[PDB]
């Protein structure tokens, strides 16, 4: 509920579009090299043996 | 727009219960069941001599 009067425009302001703004890159992505593995962990068993 | 795959967590754990409790050079209840024991497999706890 509101109403306006815009005078004719002179040449006093003027206002221009931003240019295209740069778009990011992708990142060149986590370099995976694949492969085989074997986690170890500590031997907290002891070692049994046979005795008599 | 892709989707996140499904992913299936299956149990893990560095170290079981049972390679927990081995970990302990002596366990007392097999060590005690042992010597308990001992009477009645290297002994007769039945048989009685009356002279």
């Amino acid at each position: 509920a509101n109403f306006y009067v815009c005078p004719p425009p002179t040449g006093a302001t003027v206002v221009q579009f931003e240019q295209p703004r740069r778009c990011p890159t992708r990142p060149e992505g986590q370099n995976y090299t694949e492969g085989i593995a074997v986690v170890f962990k500590e031997n907290i068993a002891p070692y049994k043996f046979k005795a008599t | 727009i892709t989707m996140l795959e499904d992913h299936e967590f299956v149990p893990l754990e560095v170290y079981t219960r049972h390679e927990i409790k081995d970990s302990g050079l002596l366990d007392y209840t097999e060590v005690q069941r042992r010597n308990q024991l001992h009477d009645l497999r290297f002994a007769d706890i039945d048989t009685v001599i009356h002279a």
